[PDB]
RNA sequence: AAUCCGGUUAAGAUUCCGGAACCUGGAUAUGGAUUCUUCACGGUAACGUAACUGAAUGUGGAGACGUCGGCGCGAGCCCUGGGAGGAGUUAUCUUUUCUUCUUAACAGCUUAUCACCCCGGAAUUGGUUUAUCCGGAGAUGGGGUCUUAUGGCUGGAAGAGG
RNA sequence: UAGAACUGGUACGGACAAGGGGAAUCUGACUGUCUAAUUAAAACAUAGCAUUGCGAUGGUCAGAAAGUGAUGUUGACGCAA
RNA sequence: UUUACUUAUUCAAUGAAGCGGAGCUGGAAUUCAUUUUCCACGUUCUAGCAUUCAAGGUCCCAUUCGGGGCUGAUCCGGGUU
């Protein structure tokens, strides 16, 4: 269902220890009509909903995936 | 001989009153102490359409005097009553057109409506549209009161009876012609199972007792005695004159 | 529909006026006037019988 | 919505917007183009009584 | 003639405080810079002291009597002015338009309210200005 | 234009029903679907729906009426009896 | 009768035509003379005869309707309520207001 | 009161499987918000805000509603242009003929008639509808508020389906 | 939507689809209904006109009775015949 | 005589709510001794409001935080009218 945009907010969100697992998607896309880019995904699984997040950037996501925490089962891709 | 159609009347199984649609009883307010020694107001909230009545009902709500409540009651309009009039009901009311006074209260040659037959039984006489009784004396001797009922046949109730001031709407509705059978089935539909009549010269012997013949004719005379027994009653019953009138009217 | 109100916040079933949700804006505006000033006309018609009936 | 164009246009006044549209409400006008030139002569005859 | 000056008891009637007392402390008949008609600064009561009886213990007293005021402009359509009035120059300086924007002072303003209309309810002066209009 | 001679309104009913009835029937409902004076906020907007009954279009003040014109003269009279009656009881 | 002072008065003075721009000329206190129709609601009615007690303002009822006072201030529109607020020839407020 | 999509068997599917949701009944904690102006602030207003006590009792709304007629707007369909694939016809002709190009319940931001609010003051009467109604009981105009049926965008969700 | 040349062995709503018309008379005004398995009519019905009863401890009708009922969630511009 | 009765029987209404008598103020009333008399006896410009054994006054209780009695709302007869 929902879609949670903070960056800050997502790391709360895998800390709230109900979260058992995530996972994380590999899209490609192109900027405007012009060069292709990787767009990811990160998706919790809540009790009730699924939380995602959009990173555009790569440069960003290769840190915020270092920064999960280990005890979440992830399914990367 | 079949049981006819006059008589298969009162069994009451498809011929009864169509009442789905009907806002309510249109009886007045209770009378109780606030009517019979002070009066008391209401605001009439909306006046509202009645299906088979002629008239409109008028929502005047009063405040019940006993409890902190609303008690929501269902007048006839009287004609030029307007929503959010406000309405006096008791015998120190004062005399607007809407107001509901005892009829020992009223100057003679005023024009009420909705009047009761007995004191207490909210709402008797006078109430189709356009109706309206006439108080045209009073009697201090053992208090009566001297009206003209619609029909011209006067008559003598009790002045604590009550009485709305003034014409009943929907005045002057019978005077356009109904042209056509169908605005007489959707006026009957809602109505009773009244419609549509037969004659009882078209049908049988069995059905009726002005049936049979070789021509449709009625056989003996139609005016039927009032002492004649149900089964017979068919025609112009107790009938003292007939036929098309002469002379002026307003008859002494 | 009338159960889903069960579900939701206050405000979305409520302005924060007197008689909020339940009577319009201009309909309290008027109930305010006429519940002012017949109140007012009628602290009058307390003065007027000091006056009248004193004077009979 | 021409009548309406040229009011907001400032290519005619409100008053002969108000004769115009009643006007075109009844027909007096097969097409737009009639109009047009009508707006034109009606606005010459104006400018001729200014 | 001028009806609105600064000490006049009005009803609001428009607003969420609709159909509360307030009095006006300074009006603006003229405008200002931004409301560009005229408005009053008002101040006003929003909850009102309850009725207290001879009953009422003593710290029942002092619950029941807690006012709530309120300060706010109010263009003079949403006013109605009565013929009533209130001493207001034991507040007169609170109240300005330096009192609103930096909203912290507001706070500060409605203690101040806050404690001369409990000093004019205690010692009951005003009881019409102190009774909720009830519609 | 003007478009019928004589029938006007009760020219839907076409050729049918005798021409009394329907002239007696033009009579009554021009009366009844003409846009009539509201008594309290003076514009002209008062129509019946629910025969009998006179709603305002704006205004929303509802005055219980005749069943084909606001007031008949019948009734007309009647307030105005109680406007001479209600004065004998003072002066 | 009093519909000649009126005229005398809009052809001559200055005035405000309906209920608005009268509290707005009452509460500034320009008011002079309040004229109200027969046929105004009894709320708006008690609420102008309530503001003119505040300004000391007398009231004259124009007995006849809101159609028949449009008509006798010269214009064509209904007006409810007029104020006026400079007469200029007429007289109206000494009269009897 | 409350759910949809995708897949599945010889025969069941809004019921099974996988994913995504919601509703009621009941438990309960943690955070948030309220509080020494003890039961929130903002906006002139229409009203807004993740929340923001409230018994008896009364009132009001939704439930709740005819039929016909055009008018606007949406959905699906129909038609159709470029393009990426596949199949057909080809003695000649035809940038050709057929076909796939899809997106749910639910959630978040946003979007309209109508209605409403503020300023203002209207006759050389002005707006405005296919359809003549509206304005001093305040129109036109400037500027705002709301319902969200509906539509867009993002999530669901491309990892499904084609 | 109108119009113009030009052409067809004068053909062209080319298949489909798709009113016969007029002068009259008897009669019922009409639209509607009915003898489902022989009659759809000039019958019935209807609007419209008129008449009769009746002011509720009432009019007409039902029930074996009853502290029963229909018209009546009615009131003479109404109900009933 | 058809008069007068209410207690039988009969009818009607109300979540059987203020009946009947007396008094209390005013006031029409004229006094032929002093009151012989009858009427009144909280609400009318407004589509607002009216609910918590009732606020007030007065006496208790043992002063807690609260409760109770009378009056505010005249007595008498319990015949719902």
């Amino acid at each position: 269902a929902r879609e949670i945009t903070d960056i800050k907010q997502f790391l709360e969100l895998t800390r709230r220890a109900d979260v058992k697992t995530a996972t994380v998607k590999i899209n490609k896309k192109l900027n405007k009509a012009g060069k292709p880019f990787r767009q990811t995904k990160f998706k919790v699984r809540g009790s009730s909903s699924l939380y995602t997040l959009v990173i555009n950037d790569a440069g960003k996501a290769k840190k915020l995936i270092q920064s999960l925490p280990p005890t979440l089962k992830v399914n990367r891709l | 001989g079949r049981v006819i159609r006059n008589q298969r009347k009162g069994a009451g199984s498809i011929f009864t009153s169509h009442t789905r649609l009907r806002q309510g009883a249109a009886k007045l307010r209770t009378l109780d102490y606030a009517e019979r020694h002070g009066y008391i107001r209401g605001i009439v909230k909306q006046i509202v359409h009645d299906s088979g009545r002629g008239a409109p009902l008028a929502k005047v709500v009063f405040r019940d005097p006993y409890k902190y409540r609303l008690r929501e009651e269902i007048f006839i309009a009287n004609e030029g009553v307007h929503t959010g009039q406000f309405i006096y009901a008791g015998k120190k009311a004062s005399l607007n057109v809407g107001n509901v006074l005892p009829l020992g209260s009223v100057p003679e040659g005023t024009i009420v409506s909705n009047v009761e037959e007995k004191p207490g039984d909210r709402g008797a006489l006078a109430r189709a549209s356009g109706n309206y009784v006439i108080i045209i004396g009073h009697n201090p001797d053992e208090n009566k009161t001297r009206v003209r009922l619609p029909s011209g046949a006067k008559k003598v109730i009790s002045s604590d009876a009550r009485g709305v001031i003034g014409v009943i709407a929907g005045g002057g509705r019978v005077d356009k012609p109904l042209l056509k059978a169908g605005r007489a089935f959707h006026k009957y539909r809602l109505k009773r199972n009244s419609w549509p009549k037969t004659r009882g010269v078209a049908m049988n012997p069995v059905d009726h007792p002005h049936g049979g013949g070789n021509h449709q004719h009625i056989g003996k005379a139609s005016t039927i005695s009032r002492g004649a027994v149900s089964g017979q009653k068919a025609g112009l019953i107790a009938a003292r004159r007939t036929g098309l009138l002469r002379g002026s009217q307003k008859t002494q | 529909r009338p159960r889903q109100y069960a579900t939701v916040s206050k405000t979305h079933k409520t302005v924060s006026r007197a008689y909020g949700g339940s009577r319009c804006a201009n309909c309290v505006k008027e109930r305010i006037i006429r519940a002012f000033l017949i109140e007012e006309q009628k602290i009058v018609k307390k003065v007027v019988k000091e006056q009248t009936e004193a004077a009979k | 919505r021409l009548l309406a164009k040229y009011r907001d246009a400032g290519k005619i006044d409100k008053h002969l917007y108000h004769v115009l549209y009643k006007e075109s409400k009844g027909n007096a006008f097969k097409h737009k183009r009639a109009l047009v030139e009508h707006i034109i002569q009606a606005k010459a005859d104006a400018q001729r009584e200014k | 003639a001028k009806f609105l000056k600064a000490g006049k008891v009005a009803v609001v009637v428009r607003g969420r405080y609709a159909g509360k007392k307030v009095v006006i402390v300074k009006p603006h008949d003229e405008g200002s810079k931004s409301h560009p008609f005229g408005h009053a600064l008002v101040a006003g009561i929003e909850r009102y002291p309850l009725k207290v009886t001879k009953k009422h213990g003593a710290k029942k007293v002092a619950k029941r009597t807690k006012i709530k005021p309120f300060i706010k402009v109010v263009n003079y359509n949403h006013l109605l002015p009565t013929r009533y009035t209130l001493d207001v120059e034991a507040f007169k300086s609170v109240v300005s338009t330096e009192t609103f924007e930096q909203p912290s002072q507001r706070e500060e303003a409605k203690k101040v309210v806050k404690k001369a209309f409990e000093e004019r309810h205690q010692a009951g002066k005003n009881q019409w200005f102190f009774s909720k209009l009830r519609f | 234009a003007k478009r019928t001679k004589k029938v006007g309104i009760t020219g839907k009913y076409g050729v049918r029903y005798g021409s009394s009835l329907r002239r007696q029937v033009k009579k009554l409902e021009i009366q009844q679907h003409a846009r009539y004076d509201c008594s309290f906020c003076g514009k002209k907007t008062v129509k019946r729906g629910a025969a009998g009954i006179w709603t305002c279009s704006c205004c929303k003040k509802t005055v219980a009426g005749g069943a084909y014109t606001v007031s008949t003269a019948a009734a007309a009279t009647v307030r105005s009896t109680i406007r001479r009656l209600r004065e004998m009881v003072e002066a | 009768s009093i519909n000649q002072k009126l005229a005398l008065v809009i052809k001559s003075g200055k005035y405000t035509l309906g209920y608005k721009s009268t509290v707005k000329s009452l509460r500034q206190g320009k008011s002079k003379l309040i004229i109200i129709a027969a046929n105004t609601p009894v709320l708006r009615k008690s609420e102008l005869e309530y503001y003119a007690m505040l300004s000391k303002t007398k009231v004259y009822y124009f007995q006849g309707g809101n159609n028949e006072l449009g008509t006798a201030v010269g214009k064509l529109f209904r007006v409810g309520v007029v104020s006026i607020l400079e007469a200029g020839d007429s007289d109206i407020l000494t009269t009897l207001a």
